[PDB]
């Protein structure tokens, strides 16, 4: 059965992609922002044909521009996932860009769009030449935002850290002590009859990813807004993996012994303000039981009362406790 | 002048948001205000005057001009309320919008504290960041007054940059050193 609806919005957006190609950019971003809530929502089967008429505006000279085909191709991956290995190039490219303001939004649509792209790859059963091209792209994103860690722009650094967050936490597996959270995907989430990658080895890479914001976070010399970001995402990862709550605990230790040089007074207390909150966070956490002392010690010495303190752990029968203080026990050997 | 999206955050989003909000707009900033506050409450020390945010600023005018309109003419809360019904409808509470911005400015350190720990509450989506500052400013006409320029001077300085995160970090160590102030500054996730 038919209808003019379609027909109705392929005229209008015809009409916005003509006009894209003699507009100024100011006036590029207001047809773009119509073309994506049409092609993407209102009338979302149009979104394959027009396709190549934004993503081409990807080489626009304006940064806003840019900006603006980010925001779509982060919606695509959102809506129509199906269409990832026809623009995932452009969001690899784009990370080369010369603006710092592109690199930042394309990070930021890195996140989402990294999960949706890992979440519809593993769960094809027959999947094609163009499934494993795609990945190939989302691993080398992987690898772009990574080395984005050493750029010489703090809003860089900040974004990347946040980046890798996502990724430790979706390449490694959840337990009953992870966080519940809606939307949350693990290694346990990807199927054996995946042939585009070994759990295992993502794994190995969630593990060196984790390991280089671990070492990252004890530097002499990191700015006070990425220790802060870098301070947050660890406590994140440990309070979704709590595999890794023991190696954050020490992070977080050995940070509050060896507050770097570099930071001033005022960076020092928003530091410990932020490092006592994510520390309150992780007490309530259930998996953070074997190190509940090292964290109550850190807090006595951010200034919580025994009382504060006392509240944040959370109840547990002996016969969970027994289960728990047993394990540790049998590990230490 | 600047693509700055700002936010002013204080306890009742009625005097010191809103004398900041005021003059970041007349600088021609994209400014919003809020309160972190339950209810919006106006100044006995135990007999207060309660609001439920989203009640229009109109409507707390006509309801302390009936209860007395002589005694909130001279402690000065009906010219507060003349200043915030031009700017807004009503005041709102940072817990609630849905809006994103590139810098949040709080007025009180417990401020600070109830805009990071909701922020933190909230799994990050967009994975952008946001620079949230604190610039104590005592609760008083006379003191929201003063705050309130330091606030636009601060943004100012900040709407200057030609790269706010690689430049906010020094500007705000030569803004403190100039100002004798503490800015507490963290970073938060949308």
């Amino acid at each position: 059965m038919t209808d003019e609806k379609t027909a109705t919005a392929r005229a209008k957006v015809v009409d916005w992609c003509n006009e894209l190609v003699i507009a100024s950019p100011s006036t590029k971003c207001e047809l773009l922002a119509k073309v994506q809530e049409t092609v993407l929502g209102s009338c979302a089967e149009l979104a394959e044909e027009f396709l190549e008429s934004v993503l081409s505006l990807a080489h626009d000279s304006n940064m806003e521009v840019r900006k603006q085909v980010v925001a779509f191709v982060e919606q695509v991956c959102k809506v129509k996932v199906e269409l990832l290995p026809h623009v995932i190039n452009v969001v690899s490219m784009l990370l080369r860009d010369n603006s710092a303001q592109v690199i930042k939004r394309v990070i930021q649509a890195c996140g989402s769009i990294y999960k949706n792209g890992l979440q519809y790859l593993c769960s094809l059963m027959e999947p094609g030449d163009s499934a494993e091209q795609a990945w190939n792209i989302l691993s080398l994103i992987k690898a772009q935002i990574l080395d984005m860690i050493d750029n010489e722009n703090d809003g860089i650094r900040t974004n990347a850290i946040k980046f890798l967050e996502g990724v430790v936490v979706l390449q490694s597996f959840a337990d009953e002590d992870s966080l519940k959270r809606d939307g949350d995907f693990s290694l346990a989430d990807v199927p054996d009859h995946c042939t585009l990658f070994r759990r295992e080895k993502l794994q190995e890479e969630g593990n060196n990813i984790l390991d280089i914001l671990l070492q990252f976070h004890g530097t002499t010399h990191i700015s006070s807004v990425n220790l802060i970001a870098c301070t947050s995402s660890l406590c994140t990862i440990a309070k979704m993996r709590p595999i890794f709550m023991g190696a954050v605990v020490e992070a977080f230790k050995q940070l509050n012994a060896n507050l770097p040089p570099t930071l001033t007074d005022s960076q020092v207390s928003s530091v410990r303000k932020s490092l006592k909150m994510q520390l309150q966070t992780l007490l309530k956490n259930r998996g953070a039981f074997e190190f509940a002392s090292t964290i109550r010690g850190m807090l006595v010495d951010l200034g919580s009362s025994t009382n504060e303190i006392q509240k944040l752990i959370p109840k547990m029968d002996k016969q969970e406790m027994a289960r728990r203080q047993k394990r540790i026990l049998e590990n230490a050997a | 002048p600047s693509k700055l999206a700002v936010a002013v955050v204080d306890s009742s989003n009625m005097n010191r948001s809103m004398e900041a909000h005021n003059f970041l707009a007349k600088k021609g900033f994209n400014v919003r205000s809020y309160g972190t506050g339950e209810r919006v409450k106006l100044p006995a020390f135990d007999k207060p005057n309660v609001y439920e945010f989203g009640t229009k600023y109109e409507d707390i005018y006509r309801d302390l001009e009936s209860k007395d309109k002589e005694f909130y003419t001279q402690n000065g809360l009906l010219h507060m309320l003349d200043r915030n019904r031009r700017i807004k409808k009503c005041p709102e509470r940072f817990q609630d919008t849905k809006e994103q911005f590139d810098i949040i400015v709080t007025v009180e350190e417990r401020v600070y504290d109830l805009v990071v720990m909701h922020m933190e509450s909230m799994e990050s989506v967009d994975n952008r960041p946001v620079h949230v500052l604190n610039v104590d400013v005592v609760n008083n006409a006379e003191d929201a007054l003063m705050g309130a320029f330091v606030i636009t001077d601060m943004i100012n300085m900040m709407a200057k940059s030609t790269d706010l995160d690689n430049d906010i970090d020094e500007l705000i160590q030569e803004f403190e050193e100039r100002r004798k102030r503490v800015i507490l500054h963290s970073v938060l996730f949308y």
